[PDB]
């Protein structure tokens, strides 16, 4: 959980360059690391009304099974 | 003026499609 | 921040009286540090200590962390403030003082490169294991 | 932030503050997101001059009382005697007894109205403020520049932070350094 | 160094050995041992469960056989994996879960041997529908007896997993042990091979149940749906301003308006579509 926020915070506002990392962390079956990718897509997309972000973030907000 | 109105109508249209997609999932989810 | 010190002391006292024997002591010493942040006004660490010495084993880590929160942006005087409440001269047995003390120096001098980076560098060279390397 | 940009400490400070479930001493990190609601009228590199400028609030005043520390001293003190009986005409003839005793010997007491209403309407919304002046961020646009003083501003002043004054024509004065 | 909000990891086979050994000796409070590993300060995991032979004393320290202890461990060292015991369990059928009199005596022996030696109490006969009544507990000392027991600290995962239930707090909770949190070590390479292999039927998807049982069902449902339509006519042609939301609540009968409606029509729709789609695909595929 310390490295969860840490890899979310190593990237900040890249806005397109994290997308390979965003896809990599969420496809894994580690629940902490999927949660870590959700903080990573938050910090890479700060303050921008990204349609791809609000689609994908709401998508896992529906269908995922772990509450955290 | 007009270019800013055209960009915001592009944004708001692609916004409420996504919130339309959320209610499609939940009404499908509450059936189960 | 020191010339506009209108905080309120009695609200903190009218929440003090309802404090029962829970772990709300950490919740109060985070509450005063919020509403005295950058104020550099120590009165709860002066007027009472026996209630402050009640909770233990992480609240001491929290309380000496809250000492740095009240002294946010306190550049030179914060060094001599914890050259009074040193990581080895308060008590050599409690690692929670020296753990949260080094955490408090980071809270004060955030976004300020200087000797304090090197000062905390040399004390992570020689440190204990568990609740020293945290706040360090 | 001020100019459309966003703060890097106020973002990082609040997002680790979300992690107070897993660790309570991460809650100290919210102090990074504490940004001042003040303007600063530093004209030279050292001088902050004592300047007077005013407000444009629509009718009213606001801003930083925190006054109320009464314990609400209350009294039970009574239960109202609700005996509704021959009492009703008995108190009425007693009030007739006072119409011989009060108004015929000595009662000449009086009081004056509308003194307390008088001080309210000529009020400010022209509050003058020295250099490190606090202002609510909702009133960064309904402040007023110090045009009535000699020392009048130069930077576009519409949002809180730090500015230069144009310290105008000669006889520069008004230090403050505590 | 004192306790926090811990976490208990159980393996998938461990829970299955609990409910099977509990279902075997359902009257007479079966007993067994719990074999895992201490990974850190304050999270415990268990990988393995093996039971005990039945003693005439009951669930106590006298039910522990030391020669069945060491020789069973002698075999598991050379085959599988050697590891340290981390606790024990039993079954309490007459209630849900609380440490009784002879429960708490044998606990003191185990915490004198091990660091914690977490107890586990499972009712086998209460767990019926889709949930299991499992909970793990851990004894407290007498040094903080006038102080607040369970010395828990900076976390927020303590309010979940159970509130103290009143059938459990009437006994030794909370001034005798404490309750602990239990989640499951859910793994892949086991989850799908349990799912797809337990519920599966290959050729069932295109069977017919053909027509003589099926046209009779289509015969039946339409007949009362005709009278359901006649009852649907009766409310529609009524249509009186007798404050019709109050006229509907004084005419409640668990009946027509839309509930006893198309619900049947949906069943008539789904039955004939699956019947006819299976009929048309079977003409297509086979010659
Ligand atoms: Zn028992």
């Amino acid at each position: 959980r310390g490295l969860a926020v840490g890899i979310a915070l190593v990237m900040y506002g890249r806005m397109e360059e994290a997308d390979a990392l965003i896809e990599s962390l969420c496809r894994d079956k580690d629940p902490i690391l999927r949660r870590s990718g959700m903080y990573t897509v938050a910090m890479a997309y700060c303050g921008s009304g990204n349609n791809k972000a609000i689609r994908r973030l709401l998508h896992v907000a529906v269908s995922d099974v772990n509450d955290d | 003026d007009l270019y800013s109105r055209y960009k915001k109508l592009q944004q708001e249209l692609e916004f409420l499609e996504v919130q339309e997609e959320y209610i499609k999932d939940e009404q499908k989810n509450l059936k189960k | 921040l020191i010339r506009n010190n209108n905080t309120d002391l009695m609200i903190l006292k009218n929440t003090k009286d309802a404090v029962r024997n829970s772990v709300c002591h950490t919740a109060t010493v985070i509450a005063n540090s919020f509403m005295h942040c950058g104020t550099t006004s120590d009165q709860f660490l002066r007027d009472n200590l026996e209630w402050l010495a009640r909770a233990t084993n992480w609240a001491k880590f929290t309380a000496t962390a809250s000492l740095g929160v009240i002294h946010k942006g306190h550049e030179k005087e914060a060094l001599q403030l914890m050259a009074t409440y040193l990581p080895k001269d308060t008590s050599p047995g409690s690692a929670y003082q020296e753990g949260g003390g080094l955490y408090a120096l980071g809270l004060i001098h955030a976004n300020h490169g200087g000797d304090i980076i090197d000062y905390l560098l040399n004390q992570l060279k020689n440190a204990s294991n568990d609740i020293v390397r945290h706040g360090g | 932030s001020r100019t459309g940009h966003t703060h890097m400490p106020s973002v990082v400070g609040v997002l680790v503050f979300t992690q107070f479930w897993f660790w309570f001493p991460l809650s100290h990190f919210l102090s990074l997101a504490y940004t001042p609601t003040c303007v600063i009228g530093l004209n030279k590199d050292l001088k902050m001059p004592k300047v007077q400028y005013k407000s444009n609030c629509k009718p009213s005043t606001f801003a930083y009382p925190a006054p109320l520390e009464v314990p609400k001293e209350k009294e039970k003190e009574k239960v109202s005697t609700a005996v509704l009986s021959i009492t009703a005409k008995a108190k009425k003839k007693e009030k007739e007894k006072e119409k011989k005793e009060e108004e015929k010997m000595e009662v000449d007491e009086a009081e004056k109205k509308e003194e307390k209403e008088k001080k309210k309407e000529p009020e400010p919304n022209f509050q003058l403020l020295d250099n490190p002046a606090r202002v609510m961020p909702a009133q960064l646009k309904v402040l007023t520049m110090p045009e009535t003083c000699r020392y009048q501003p130069f930077k576009p002043l519409s949002i809180g932070g730090i500015i230069i004054l144009k310290d105008t024509s000669e006889d520069i004065e008004e230090l403050v350094e505590p | 160094a004192v306790d926090t909000a811990e976490q208990v990891y159980i393996s998938s086979l461990a829970l299955l050995k609990m409910l099977k050994h509990g279902r075997a000796g359902v009257p007479m409070e079966v007993m067994g041992l719990m074999l895992g590993e201490f990974v850190d300060d304050y999270t415990v995991r268990v990988i393995d469960v093996f039971a005990m032979p039945q003693s005439g004393t009951g669930v106590s320290v006298e039910a522990v056989d030391p020669v069945f202890q060491a020789k069973m461990l002698d075999m598991l060292k050379q085959t599988g994996r050697p590891e340290m015991v981390v606790g024990w369990y039993h079954s309490h059928p007459g209630f849900g879960c609380w440490l009784s009199g002879v429960d708490i005596n044998t606990q003191q022996s185990f915490e004198a041997l091990s660091e914690r030696a977490v107890a586990v109490v499972v009712d086998p006969i209460q767990s019926v529908k889709g949930k299991v009544v499992i909970d793990a507990f851990r004894l407290i000392n007498a040094n903080m007896m006038v102080l607040g027991h369970e010395p828990r600290q900076t976390t927020s995962n303590l309010g979940h997993l159970n509130k103290p239930s009143i059938q459990a707090l009437i006994h030794g909770l909370n001034r005798h042990y404490y309750s602990i949190t239990i989640n499951y070590r859910k793994n892949e390479l086991e989850q799908k091979m349990l799912l797809n292999l337990h519920k599966k039927s290959w050729m069932e998807g295109l069977t017919l149940q053909d027509y003589s049982e099926h046209c009779k069902h289509n015969e039946s449902v339409v007949k009362e749906m005709l009278e359901l339509a006649k009852n649907y006519n009766k409310a529609v042609e009524e249509e009186d301003k007798m404050t019709p939301e109050q006229l509907a609540i004084k005419n409640v009968g668990k009946q027509d308006p839309k509930r006893h409606l198309e619900e049947h029509v949906d069943v008539l729709m789904t039955s004939n579509i699956v019947q006819c789609l299976a009929a048309m695909l079977d003409t297509v595929v086979f010659k």
